[PDB]
């Protein structure tokens, strides 16, 4: 498949 | 005029479909606004995206952008309460969160929409007046080495860290973002640094507004929005800091044709691919990556996915250009590995290059550029309207990115056909400019090197000339061709009238021994788009471990058997998902209706006359023991929760159990399974969206006719269609289930304060007190003990009970963690009995809001209306009927629900803990026994503890299931 599917959260959902 | 304005954009273009209001502006100081105005909906958001991140943090203190993310939201000078703005929004309905990206640091929340602008004032102050404070920046650090401990052992992050680390050193890319204890306290105290001024200069120097962008959503007009947006935000100071820039790409010449042997956590093989190449954002009118995304990694006849997988090599393939930042992108091919495939990673490569080839001898294709601009047009305009949180967060990052009347459709509408720019990406495509790096356990003992911030072990290599050579001069492979024109391109999509006797609910049309239908037609999505849910019940999915590995298998087999067929109807839209469960199968079809009927028919059919290749079979079946072994490798909190499942339910196989009965799943063993699977089956669907009575009754006849002519399947007994029940804890009682991670080095533990039984009064007691405790449990327990960076508590459901639940992942042993818990327990206590009546009503608006708020697609209705069905409670109308008694209950009634379920000493308490413990540690007791501004741990019983999970269920009685609600039609 195409690549459209990193970062830091304060919180988890 | 208005001088808080510079400008306001022209019409800002949306779908003729999207009825809100939007307008587009630019403030004085710089600050890119979009406002919407929505007067329907019931929550209102809004979110401000910073055009800095991590790559901009100072080279000493690693992760101080992400830092200051987290800070941002424990006061400021007009609202210094450290949990004020959480506390506000959790009293009106509300949420938020943020992330920290490379070049952003998005904020965002949603409120109710009554209370938009209490909530946008205490969320302004975070760009204007932060406090920083001394206290919460030493408590806070915690909570991001708790958030890095548990990336650490994660493969993701592993290797997105160790790319940033192979390649130039001395480039920002290379830059840790996350930060933990040791970059954001240890360090810079061994260093004479006061991270309280580092966080006040840095957001000082990068908070301008020249670099911001703002999304507003409410039901206030556009006129209303706007004044409200410059009374709070024209005041954020204009510093003119200049956008980060990376021109330079991180991957030099020395980073190129270089090899990487990389050891996973998990066992897993990978072979990653990458290619480094210019900034192809400016280009969104065309999108040449994508275009060469959607070539490369097409799935479907003669792509380099099929060929791969023909040969055995490779399961499933991932292409396209991968973002980097503001100067640099990157372009990669990554591929799934099977035995075989990991010894011929040298042959997989080179395909790649033929086919790559290929590309460039047949040169840019318009009927394909034109054929994803169709799609991405039809796609636009019957988008699902979006939930407001998401749509903020994601316009206030965009606003930086395009013009203000392209926002919506920039990501979207193509408007340019560039060959030129196509050959120009497909020019950097090439042998030596490649980075290959393979991921496998049996590199273990054979690397010599180490990354520092994950201890990632990895060997780095030159890639040998002779081998660039020989993928250098790759030709034709007549096994690869082009995609042939998408015969699954929706192209009805008008609306059936809305018929005579359309329900409000979904209505039970059909009720007989083979299949019980549900059926809704769409009333107020209006989109071309349908649901067609359907639940196969048959009890050989889950008689045994054996039966419930070869449901797996087979459907895993059918789904990798119509890959490629179906991918096309992925592209057109129109997807589905299959999979087996602990009743028997689930079956799922969306997207544009159009084209559904054949998809579905398609799968019915080749269920019922599947023919396994003996090839895949072996292949998916490694897959799947590497699968269940690689649980093993998951994180603390979530072995908790796996227990806990396992413990509650009468019937569960473990993991251990159905990887020990996998090597008695035989092919010939497979191929009698089926047909016995399909042979007597009921089936209960759900037919939602923009369908009629008699196009939905003719589905679910179509599926089971295909059914019943290819696998002579004969109706259930209705006395077969079981259900399984919870296990009944006794009154007092407390049970803990001890385990222990071998991978991380945290400790996680979930504890289970089992009430009762489902129903209208006990559900809200349930809800109503986890609304009141839920942001103060996160307050306590996170922001004030910073136990760890995941501390969960809520409602548990399951087989038709109920109870409180509380999760947290920590370094802290689980004793530890539960002599906390209880004494958050009393503070609650005291706490409802210490506030006033209107705090009280308010928490009651607040779940009100909450459980009222309307679903704005048909997915989110229909997954509503399906859980009524799964559950069995079919109980449609429960969220009228439930606030309805919500809105009844009295402080009292909740004081007298704590006291009788859980208090410590509450004569129906029942009690289930799961002690999951890290890594290195060898043991831990079950219960343990100052004052520190810490409140007083009650003192705990002795607790029974559990050494065998059967005979726990055994000794123990079981609840009986809950009534459904009375639905009648025929
Ligand atoms: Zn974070």
């Amino acid at each position: 498949f195409v690549n459209q599917h990193e970062a830091l959260y304060l919180v988890c959902g | 005029n208005n001088p808080a304005i510079k400008r306001i954009g022209n019409h800002i273009t949306k779908s003729p479909e999207d009825k809100r209001e939007y307008r587009g502006l630019e403030l004085a100081n710089g600050i890119k606004v979009l406002l919407i105005s929505d007067p329907t909906t019931d929550k209102s958001s809004a979110a401000l995206d910073v055009h800095i991140g991590s790559l901009s943090d100072p080279p000493n203190i690693a992760g101080l952008s992400h830092f200051c993310q987290h800070m941002l939201f424990l006061g400021t000078k007009k609202y210094p309460k450290e949990n004020e703005y959480s506390q506000f929004l959790s009293e009106h309905a509300g949420s938020s969160n943020a992330f920290t990206s490379g070049e952003h640091t998005n904020y965002y929340f949603d409120v109710s929409h009554e209370h938009l602008e209490g909530a946008l004032d205490r969320f302004a102050q975070f760009f204007l007046c932060p406090l920083f404070d001394e206290s919460c920046k030493d408590r806070e650090v915690n909570a991001v080495d708790s958030e890095h401990e548990k990336n650490v052992m994660n493969d993701a992050w592993r290797l997105f860290q160790l790319e940033k680390a192979t390649g130039n050193p001395k480039h920002p890319f290379s830059k840790f973002g996350t930060g933990n204890k040791y970059t954001l306290e240890t360090r810079p105290n061994q260093e004479g640094i006061d991270v309280r001024q580092e966080l006040l200069k840095f957001h000082s120097a990068y908070y301008s507004s020249n670099l911001m962008a703002v999304c507003v959503l409410g039901r206030e007009s556009l006129d209303d929005l706007t004044n409200l947006v410059v009374k709070l935000f024209s005041e954020v100071e204009n510093k003119n800091v200049p956008l980060p820039e990376f021109p330079e790409h991180p991957f030099q010449e020395e980073h190129l044709k270089q090899l990487y042997k990389i050891v996973p956590i998990k066992d897993i093989r990978n072979l990653y691919v990458t290619f480094p190449i210019p900034d192809l954002q400016k280009y969104y009118k065309s999108n040449p990556g994508h275009y060469l995304g959607h070539l490369i990694g097409h799935e479907g006849p003669g792509s380099l996915l099929s060929e791969l997988k023909s040969k055995g090599w490779v399961n499933t393939l991932v292409g396209g250009q991968k973002e980097g930042a503001r100067g640099f992108m990157f372009f990669i091919i990554n591929v799934d590995l099977t035995e075989e495939g990991l010894l011929h990673v040298e042959d997989i490569i080179l395909h790649m290059f033929q086919y790559i080839q290929k590309l460039r001898a047949e040169g840019p294709q318009e009927w394909v550029f034109q054929e994803c601009k169709d799609l991405n047009a039809v796609a636009f305009r019957f988008k699902d309207k979006e939930r407001p949180r998401g749509y903020t967060s994601k316009i206030a990052g965009i606003l930086h990115y395009y013009p203000l009347e392209e926002v919506l459709t920039a990501e979207y509408l193509l408007e340019e056909f560039r060959p030129d720019l196509i050959e120009m990406v497909l020019d950097k495509l090439r042998p030596e400019n490649v980075r290959v790096a393979i991921v496998s356990k049996s590199f273990e003992g054979k690397t010599d090197r180490t990354e520092e911030w994950y201890g990632t072990q990895y060997k780095q290599e030159a890639i040998p000339d002779e081998v660039i050579k020989k993928w250098q001069n790759a030709d034709l492979n007549g096994k690869f061709k082009l995609p042939t024109k998408n015969e699954f391109i929706p192209t009805n999509f008008e609306i059936l009238p809305l018929e005579k006797e359309a329900t409000p609910y979904p209505a039970l049309i059909k009720d007989t021994a083979m299949s019980k239908l549900w059926f809704k037609q769409d009333d107020k999505f209006f989109l071309p788009k349908a649901c067609l849910n359907f639940e196969f019940f048959s009890p050989f999915a889950y008689v045994d471990p054996l039966h419930c590995n070869m449901a797996y298998l087979y459907l895993e087999l059918l789904k990798d058997s119509l890959n490629e067929y179906a991918y096309a109807a992925e592209l057109a839209g129109l997807s589905y998902d299959l999979q087996n469960t602990i009743y028997g199968m689930y079956l799922s079809v969306k997207g544009y209706n159009d084209k559904q009927p054949i998809l579905l028919k398609k799968i019915i059919e080749k269920m019922a006359t599947f023919e396994i290749d003996e090839k895949r079979f072996e292949i998916i079946k490694e897959a799947y023991m590497r699968s269940l072994n690689n649980f093993r490798a998951e994180q603390p909190h979530q072995h908790a929760m796996y227990y806990l499942r396992l413990l509650m339910t009468e019937v569960a196989w473990t993991k251990d159990e159905l990887k020990e009965a996998l090597d008695d799943v035989t092919l010939p063993r497979l191929k009698a399974f089926i047909p016995q699977l399909l042979s007597r089956l009921h089936i209960e669907a759900l037919l939602h969206g923009n369908i009629t009575k008699q196009a939905a009754l003719g589905i679910m006849q179509m599926v089971e006719d295909t059914l019943i002519e290819h696998a002579h399947t004969k109706p259930l007994l209705p006395s077969q269609l079981v259900r399984y029940r919870e296990v009944q804890l006794p009154d007092r009682g407390w049970f803990v289930y001890q385990q222990r991670n071998e991978v991380h080095n945290n400790c996680g533990i979930e504890i289970y304060y089992q009430t009762d039984m489902q129903s209208t009064s006990e559900n809200m007691f349930l809800e109503l007190f986890c609304q009141i405790i839920s942001e103060p449990c996160f307050n306590t327990l996170r922001t004030k003990e910073q136990l760890g960076y995941i501390v969960f508590s809520g409602p548990r459901r399951a087989n038709g009970i109920q109870g409180l639940r509380f999760i947290i992942q920590s370094e802290k042993p689980p004793h530890y963690l539960e002599s906390r818990v209880e004494a958050f327990l009393i503070t609650m206590e005291k706490s409802i009995e210490d506030m006033t009546e209107e705090a009280f009503q308010k928490h009651i608006q607040a779940l009100a809001i909450r459980r009222l708020d309307k679903p704005k697609k048909l997915s989110a209705e229909c997954a509503k209306y399906w859980g009524e069905i799964i559950s069995q409670q079919y109980n449609f109308d429960r969220d009228n009927t439930e606030v309805a008694y919500l809105k009844t209950l009295t402080k009292e009634d909740i004081i007298k629900f704590y006291k009788e379920m859980l208090a410590v000493d509450a004569p129906r308490r029942h009690k289930v803990s799961v002690h999951v413990l890290a890594r290195e540690m060898d043991s831990c007791p079950v219960v343990g026994e100052n004052d520190i501004n810490l409140s007083q741990a009650p003192a705990l019983p002795q607790p029974e503890v559990i050494q065998n999970m059967t005979e726990f269920k055994r000794g123990l009685p079981l609840f009986p299931l809950v009534k459904p609600h009375i639905n009648f039609m025929a």
